[PDB]
């Protein structure tokens, strides 16, 4: 996601 | 003895808190956690700290996470630590987010391969 952010998740930056 | 990020010496505290102000209005329902391993763990740093945690997620769900992205055989154990402390299993990240969050607005939290934090 925005700003290098990882969602842990789904591993979606 | 005693928690250190590295994260928190390379970006200094007023950008920081910019950056969990920011965070915190885009994901609501995310928690930000800054994920570091111990000093002294046999473990091996992760090639990203940054992770936005859906809130309702239990901390044994993010442990299992996090393990998946060390890559970290099954056998190889691995404790985690907030403020000191290991977190309760039963919260959830929002949970361990309300009770631990620094004033940044991050949660910070280690990992090793010790139940000791320092060892
Ligand atoms: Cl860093
Ligand atoms: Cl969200």
């Amino acid at each position: 996601l925005e700003d290098g952010w990882v969602d842990i998740e789904t591993g979606k930056e | 003895g005693s928690m250190k990020f590295v994260y928190k010496e390379e970006h200094p505290f007023e950008k920081r808190r910019s950056e969990g102000e920011k965070i915190r209005k885009k994901y609501p329902d995310r928690v930000p956690v800054i994920v570091e391993k111990a000093p002294k763990a046999r473990i091996g740093d992760l090639d990203k700290k940054k992770y936005l945690v859906p809130s309702d997620l239990t901390v044994g769900q993010f442990y299992f996470l996090i393990r998946k992205r060390i890559h970290l055989r099954a056998e190889d154990a691995l404790f985690f630590f907030v403020n000191n402390v290991i977190p309760p299993t039963s919260a959830t990240m929002g949970q361990l987010y309300q009770e631990h969050h620094e004033e940044d607005f991050f949660l910070y939290i280690a990992y090793s391969d010790e139940s000791v934090y320092g060892l």
